[PDB]
């Protein structure tokens, strides 16, 4: 569910947000995502 | 971002060997190795 502020299970890294489609690059090895404030900003879904 | 890391690394400006090829002698492994090829 996007656009709608749910708690998620992410590969067990586990939260509340609200999920989107981006437009980053991902590389093949990436799995998360990152700031200079080191939190998870983003998350590379398993199954798509 | 500029993110800072400390791992083990192999230094800048650091002194690395050149073999030849024409017997494959058994070099020591510690702490990680950087090997390089052009064929
Ligand atoms: C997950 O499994 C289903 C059914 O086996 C499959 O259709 C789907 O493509 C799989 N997802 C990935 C990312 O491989
Ligand atoms: C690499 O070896 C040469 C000759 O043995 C030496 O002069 C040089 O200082 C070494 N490299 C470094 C970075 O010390």
């Amino acid at each position: 569910v996007k656009n709608k502020c749910v708690n998620f299970n992410f590969n067990g890294l586990t939260g509340t947000g609200v999920l989107t489609k981006s437009n980053k690059k991902f590389l093949p090895f990436q799995q998360f995502g990152r700031d200079i404030v080191d939190t998870t900003d983003a998350v590379r879904d398993p199954q798509t | 971002v500029l993110h800072l890391t400390q791992d083990l690394f192999l230094p800048f400006f650091s002194n690395v060997t050149w073999f030849h090829a024409i017997d494959n002698p058994v070099l020591p492994f510690n702490d990680g190795v950087y090997f390089a090829s052009t064929e």
